[PDB]
């Protein structure tokens, strides 16, 4: 059909600073280019309809201008609540085609984890299962390593991470880590270790446990 | 406002209509020639009880509210008045509207009486877009 | 004022056929042309088709002819049918109008010959070990269910101020994620929390426990 391509891929953007995003069609598709913008949890929102005709109740920031391939959308003195995702759509020809996105991130400063473990759940023993946690709440930036040490040393693959989307709080992260074991090689050892190392520190956050029982 | 053939073209091109899905910009320059004389102002009455209403003259039934017809039903959310308008804004982006459902352009009588199916490119020929 | 909102399944099995619904209250019908976009896994929304004035109808050729949107005016909705359904169409499918002036929360389908499956909600508990500010944070454990999605709540919407629920990963044909409270510290055994799950689709309501114990 017709492509559209959004650049840039990302964009991480100070609280006040001026950003744009571009959207090019490979079509001459004169003038019908709008954007939306959807943010985290939510279906999306029209902003500006045809290129630069601004919908009713959407910040005066917004502006979008252009016709003809070249096609921009300009966010002036962003705000925090502008983190989300905006995609481009034309209507000019069926069928409609969606833009790859540009998800736009809030410089937030620099803020470090807060570690906690939790040891595999009685009952999750029982059925032969044995679940180590590690929550390493509320960072940035998005960057951040986490190993695992069964007693004295590193793990691998066993391993089970899953971050979320930047924060509609203070463009906080968090992170979520599981590390998953039958129960007789849970019991073959007794110290697990949690360390994550970010930018916040130069000395690992090391939230450890041994198995000291019920 | 009373366009100037050539006037209108451009500003249709400018409001993305040339080739608006499928439909060459001259079907437009054409569809408001015999359809409104190319007079943003034009208005006539439909003896059923709807009134027509600038360049692309567009229903009072299922377009705009006149408040002078009670079937009403807004598509395209626009006060009738609006359509009257020095500015096309308005009429082009309800015609964009209309154009969209298999009817196309046969939604305009004119068009489909007098323009429909002639050289219409004559209607952009001799302007400067 | 105007408000649409999509119903249907969760899953069906491929190769069956996918039936969901989008009530529209409030605002008329009776013309405004209606639509049905879809949002894959990789965050790429791909427009279905749309039910112009009259019962004209256009459909995304990328959506083979498996297609097949229509309306009820005396019932105020419209629906979509999306016939030989198959893996790739896994995604959430909203329901729009002619624009996207307005939208729908959107519903999560899964199509996948694997099967339902209830959760196995575990609570992790604190340990003995200390903080960097005396600030307790509990969580729970929702391993082995199918399909998504889960409500993980706490305390029924009662404990708001502050939790974290991780989307989930999947264990090649089954789901596992986790949810986490902060809370004032101790003020932990004295108040006592609990991570209050939901299985929508399981037909499943788990309340579980997290009275920050300690074996």
């Amino acid at each position: 059909d017709i492509v559209l391509t959004q650049s840039p891929a990302t964009l991480s953007v100070t609280p006040g600073n001026s950003v744009s995003l571009s959207c090019r069609a490979s079509q001459s598709i004169g003038n019908n280019l709008h954007w939306y913008q959807q943010k985290s949890h939510e279906s999306p929102r029209l902003l500006i309809k045809y290129a630069s005709q601004s919908i009713s109740g959407i910040p005066s920031r917004f502006s979008g201008s252009g016709s003809g391939t070249d096609f921009t959308l300009s966010i002036n003195s962003v705000e925090t609540e502008d983190f989300g995702m905006y995609f481009c759509q034309q209507s000019n020809s069926w069928p409609y085609t969606f833009g790859g996105g540009t998800k736009l991130e809030i410089k937030r400063a620099d803020a470090a984890p807060t570690v906690s473990i939790f040891p595999p759940s009685s009952e999750q023993l029982t059925s032969g299962g044995a679940s180590v946690v590690c929550f390493l709440n509320n960072f940035y930036p998005k960057d951040i390593n986490v190993k695992w040490k069964i007693d004295g040393s590193e793990r691998q693959n066993g391993v089970l991470n899953s971050w979320t989307d930047q924060d509609s709080k203070d463009s906080t992260y968090s992170m979520s880590s599981t590390l998953t074991l039958t129960k007789d090689e849970y019991e073959r050892h007794n110290s697990y270790t949690c360390e994550a190392t970010h930018k916040t520190s130069t000395s690992p956050i090391v939230k450890s446990f041994n198995r000291n029982e019920c | 406002k009373v366009f100037g053939r050539c006037e209108l073209a451009a500003a249709m091109k400018r409001h993305g209509l040339d080739n608006y899905r499928g439909y060459s910009l001259g079907n437009w320059v054409c569809a408001a020639k015999f359809e409104s004389n190319f007079n943003t102002q034009a208005t006539n009455r439909n003896t059923d009880g709807s009134t027509d209403y600038g360049i692309l003259q567009i229903n009072s039934r299922w377009w705009c509210n006149d408040g002078r017809t009670p079937g009403s039903r807004n598509l395209c959310n626009i006060p009738c008045s609006a359509l009257l308008s020095s500015d096309i804004t308005a009429s082009v982006n309800c015609a964009k509207k209309i154009v969209s459902d298999g009817n196309g352009m046969n939604a305009w009588v004119a068009w489909r009486n007098r323009c429909k199916g002639t050289d219409v490119q004559a209607w952009i020929r001799g302007c400067r877009l | 004022d105007v408000q649409l909102q999509e119903s249907g399944p969760s899953l069906v099995k491929p190769s069956q056929t996918l039936s969901l619904t989008c009530s529209v209250t409030g605002d008329s019908i009776t013309s405004d042309y209606w639509s049905w976009i879809r949002k894959f896994p990789g965050n790429r929304l791909e427009y279905m088709g749309y039910v112009s004035y009259s019962g004209s109808t256009y459909y995304n050729p990328s959506l083979k002819s498996r297609i097949s949107i229509t309306r009820d005016t005396s019932k105020n909705q419209y629906y979509l049918d999306l016939n030989s359904v198959t893996t790739e169409d896994t995604a959430t499918y909203y329901c729009a109008n002619w624009d996207g002036d307005y939208w729908g929360q959107g519903t999560l389908v899964t199509v996948s010959a694997a099967k339902t499956t209830p959760p196995s909600v575990y609570p992790l508990a604190p340990g003995s070990a200390a903080q960097t500010n005396s600030m307790v944070t509990l969580g729970c454990l929702v391993k082995g269910y199918f399909p998504e999605p889960v409500t993980v709540t706490w305390n029924s919407g009662s404990l708001s101020s502050g939790v974290h629920t991780f989307p989930a990963v999947l264990q090649s044909d089954l789901y596992t994620l986790s949810s986490s409270v902060t809370v004032p510290s101790s003020p932990r055994p004295s108040e006592t929390v609990t991570c209050n799950v939901a299985h929508p689709a399981s037909s499943t309501k788990v309340d579980k426990k997290i009275v920050p114990r300690d074996c």
